[PDB]
This record gives C-alpha cells, structure tokens and sequence, in this order.
C-alpha cells in the first residue's frame, strides 16, 4: 500500500507570494499523481494530472512538477481564491490520497482576549458542571489552555473547538469546555484557566470562586 | 538557558538598528524566538517572533514592514533588524524563548534587555 | 457542465444497512467508469470503491471489502452504494467523482466531483441539546467590552443553529464547531462580545433550533 | 487492465 505525505501541514501565507507545496510517495509512482483542492464546506476540485497537466480552466499560476517519488505543486502568485487545502493522490496503484496542505491566511499578530464562564445553576441542579474558557480573536492559531481547580492541573476532562479564520479579520476563536459531575464540582473551590499565546508576555488566568 | 540581547543605542528618526539575541547552552535551533518591549508606563509588548527556520516569522501591527527577525542557528543567535524607526519605537527591547516546540508562546527564559531610543 | 448529485445519507445504528445514490447529469454517464470517495476527519480522503462504465469490473478499499456494493443503473443515469454491516467508523460524507477520459494506456482518476452527502454510523437516539446561559461578569470583562454566550448541550445528530436575540445580533458572534462527546452527543457554544455598559438593561436571547428533534429554545442570558 | 487502468468506454 502506497504511502503520501504532503509538507507542511500548514503554510501561512499572504496574496502574491510564490507558494510551493511538496508531496511524496513511499515507492515510485512515476507521473500517474493528481493534486486536489477543496475550499471548506465544499467538495474538492482538480488542479493537475500527470503531476504536471494542467486541467483545463485552472489558471496558469499554477504548475506541478516531480516524477518517482518526489512531486511538488507551485503557485507562482498567490490569490485569495487559492487559500485552500491542496491534496495530492497517487493513481499509480490503487488510490491514495495525502493528508492535506492548508494555505492559511497570514496576518499580525493579535494576543487572545481570555473570558472565563461559571456553570449555570439550571445544569448544576442537573447532576453537571460544565466550565467555559474562550479565547477571542487571536493569531496566530497556536495556543495552550490549561484548568487548574484548586490549583491542580486537568488531564483528560476537557474539550476544545475552534473557529475558521474569521472572515473580517482572520484571526481565530478557541473554547475550552470543563465537565466535571455536580458532586466532583463541589469537592473544590477555585476554578482558573491559564493561557499562553506567542502574542502574550506572561500568562493570562481568569479564574472564580464555585459560589462567588 | 541565559538571553542576552545586544545592538541597542541612540538613533535618529528615520534611522536604522540591529538588535541581537544570543543565547548560551541550550540549542535553540529547535525554538522560536520572540522580541518584546517596553516603554516607562506601558506593560510589556510583543514586536515579532522568528518560529523554526521554515516555519516563518509574524509581526505585530506597529512593526509590520519596518522590523525582520532573522536567524544564526550556528551561533545560536536572532535578530531584530529595525528600520525607520520612530519616537513611538523608543523601549527597552526583550528576547525570550518559546520552550514549547509546537508554539503556544511558553516563554520560560527571559534576557535582561538592550534600550532603544529615537530622537 | 458536469453534475453529480449525492443522496441517501443519513444517521444509521451500527450494523445496519444504508443505499447511497447519486444522479448524473451533463455527460454521457454510461460512457465513464464512477468512484465512490469518503472524506472523514478520522482518516482524511479515502478511496472508497470503482465501477467500470458497463459495470464488469469493480474494486473495493480493503476496509470495506465484503461489506459494501457499488452498482450503477446506465439507463436511469445512477451510480449506488450499498452499505452494509456499516461500524461507527464508517461516518464520512460520501462523494460520487466521474472518471476523466484519457489515452488507452493511461492510468486514471477522477475530475469531477459530486456534492456529498454525509452518513452517520450511530447508536445514539435522537434528542434535542439543552441550553445553559454562559453568564458575564467581571471574569469575562475586559475594559468596556464583555463576552456572553450560549452551552448546546447534549444533542444529536447534527445540525443545530443558533442566532441571537432573533436575527437582530450578527457581529461579533462566533458560533464553534460541535464537538463529539464520550457519549456520542454532539456539543457546542455560541458567544458574542457586547459593550460592558449594556450588561444588566440590554436583554441577550440566543435562540436555538435542532431540527432533527424539532427543539426550539430561547435562553435568555443574565449577568451575574 | 489492472484497477487503474482505462474504465471508460472506447
């Protein structure tokens, strides 16, 4: 079974910059490689057969260009239709596709603002405690949210989810949800999350008191 | 891990610097690297930040198109080349290291600071 | 041009059966051989099953090899995907692509493809999320600016939306992507960033709407 | 021929 990987999994780029994507193959798949791309919510389209034909009605700022086991996929000048994820497949044996490179849009830097959320008492009076940590309009998209109760530091009771770029900025949103059962919720009394950004100098913990 | 940055003086509005970075013992190769600064009344700033050779560099709003960051992995050593340089630019300016690998910004190691000042 | 319509998709429980369609326009179907190609965030694209333009030959990803049929009906223009003996890790959207045309001695993928449609393999039952005010307060105020929202909890299957104070409310909403919890139930969270001086006198309403199960909830959201 | 070759009509 043929192997692909594609490098970098993200690339962070910004409109007319020459961007080139690679992927490769575990044995030789001499030319028979496809690059496809797919905008979200949206199925996936072809760019390039043969490794290096264009598909009709794909514009000329696009090439690829490898045979064997080495391929790459260039834009020569990138526009904001091309901010995607490019996939390559091989159809030498079978079909395999790579894992996906993602074209991100590049922008400053912004620290997240950090807001902390209590569990209502309509869920406590339900058996649950669910706390909520948001991280609002941040870029770049790496970040660290940790839950510390009491002091002590969460492992495996929590859960994040995270918005595409925003459409009007481009900076991105993270929630970080506690569960804990009502009866592990009232055995303790300080609840904090702390976050670090590249953005941030020092930590940001928000924090309350269960019942304050 | 010990940070020491370097480069900074007086300059004339319009004016160009180098700030330089160097750290001792840990490879920092593996690291990203960060330059903030700080002006009297103001809390601590973040002016760019050199990820991995590869990885790219990100810049904030005030220094975008005016400062580079750059690497010397083979000296251990980054940099901060500043051009035109305003009033509003004048701080002491701060390297750390991002001891996460994977970029949260867990800045663990601090340096002692180089004074810039444009006037 | 070329148009590919996937339907039949659908919440399933794990072993049952599923047919998947997909109605081809804009080409000559019966002169093109067909992939079925599933995309999860699981196991990313994966190749699925092919079927040559009269239906001689077929192929089948090993992970699906015994289970699945495709079939194609060329004079009704209809590719199918029988799925049986369906696992929970078969939950993809599920893509129908028509075959490019090429030179004799080529090898071949595909050019076209259709829209989706998505399959659920799970034991869950249907059930409407409850709704918990994510409350602001001096924890969730930075300067004049605070951060209110919404808890979708509990709920299945997907989708589920969320406006706030019935439409009027757009900027600065960010509704999150569900996530899937330990117990098969899908959750989420809806905030929105509103001046800290309107906390209190200004009413905050998101309202909540699942489909599936015909729930309709208007939270109103308190500080604290 | 083999699953990747021609599957169209000819």
């Amino acid at each position: 079974d043929i192997q692909m990987t594609q490098s970098p999994s993200t690339l962070s780029t910004s409109v007319g910059d020459r961007v080139t994507i690679t992927c490769r193959a575990s044995q030789s798949i001499s030319n028979w490689l496809a690059w496809y791309q797919q905008k979200p919510g949206k199925a996936p389209k072809l760019l390039i057969y043969k490794a290096s034909t264009l598909e009709s009605g794909v514009p000329s700022r696009f090439s690829g260009s490898g045979s064997g086991t080495e391929f790459t996929l260039t834009i020569s000048s990138l526009q904001p239709d091309d901010f995607a994820t490019y996939y390559c497949q091989q159809y030498s044996s079978y079909w395999t596709f790579g894992q996906g490179t993602k074209l991100e849009i590049k922008r400053t830097v912004a620290a997240p603002s950090v807001f902390i959320f209590p569990p209502s008492d309509e869920q406590l009076k339900s058996g649950t405690a669910s706390v909520v940590c948001l991280l609002n309009n941040f870029y770049p998209r790496e970040a660290k949210v940790q839950w510390k109760v009491d002091n002590a530091l969460q492992s495996g009771n929590s859960q994040e989810s995270v918005t595409e770029q925003d459409s009007k900025d481009s900076t991105y949103s993270l929630s970080s949800t506690l569960t804990l059962s009502k009866a592990d919720y009232e055995k303790h009394k300080v609840y904090a999350c702390e976050v670090t950004h590249q953005g941030l100098s020092s930590p940001v913990t928000k924090s309350f008191n269960r019942g304050e | 891990v010990q940070l020491x940055x370097s480069g900074g003086g007086x300059v004339q509005x319009g004016x160009s610097l180098x700030l330089s970075c160097x750290a001792x013992x840990x490879x920092x190769x593996x690291x990203x690297x960060x330059w903030x600064r700080q002006x009297p009344g103001x809390x601590r700033e973040x002016v760019x930040x050199x990820x991995x050779x590869x990885x790219x560099x990100x810049x904030x709003d005030s220094x975008x198109g005016r400062f580079t960051x750059s690497x010397d992995x083979x000296x251990x050593x980054x940099x901060l080349q500043x051009x035109x340089l305003x009033x509003x630019d004048x701080a002491x300016y701060y390297c750390x290291x991002x001891x996460x690998x994977x970029x949260x910004x867990x800045x663990x190691x601090w340096g002692x600071g180089t004074x810039v000042t444009v006037s | 041009q070329v148009q590919l319509v996937e339907s039949g998709g659908g919440v399933v429980q794990p072993g049952r059966s599923l047919r998947l369609s997909c109605a081809a326009s804009g080409f000559t179907f019966s002169n093109f051989g067909m992939h079925w190609i599933r995309q999860s965030p699981g196991k990313g694209l994966e190749w699925v099953a092919i079927i040559w333009y009269d239906g001689s030959n077929t192929y089948y990803a090993d992970s699906v090899k015994g289970r699945f049929t495709i079939s194609r009906d060329n004079s009704k223009n209809t590719l199918y995907l029988q799925m049986n003996s369906l696992r929970a890790e078969d939950t993809a959207v599920y893509y129908c692509a028509k075959v490019w045309f090429g030179e004799s001695e080529d090898n071949y993928s595909v050019d076209v493809w259709g829209q989706g449609t998505t399959v659920t393999v799970s034991s869950a039952s249907t059930k409407g999320p409850s709704v918990f005010p994510l409350a602001p307060s001096s924890k969730s105020t930075s300067g004049g600016t605070a951060a209110l929202g919404c808890l979708v909890k509990d709920y299945f299957p997907e989708p589920v939306t969320v406006s706030w104070n019935s439409g009027a409310l757009t900027s600065g909403v960010h509704t999150f992507p569900a996530v899937l919890q330990s117990s098969g139930l899908y959750s989420l969270s809806s905030v929105v960033t509103v001046p800290s001086s309107s906390l209190g006198t200004q009413t905050y309403i998101c309202n909540v709407n699942h489909k599936p199960s015909n729930t309709k909830v208007d939270k109103k959201v308190e500080p604290k | 021929a083999n699953p990747n070759a021609n599957p169209n009509a000819n």
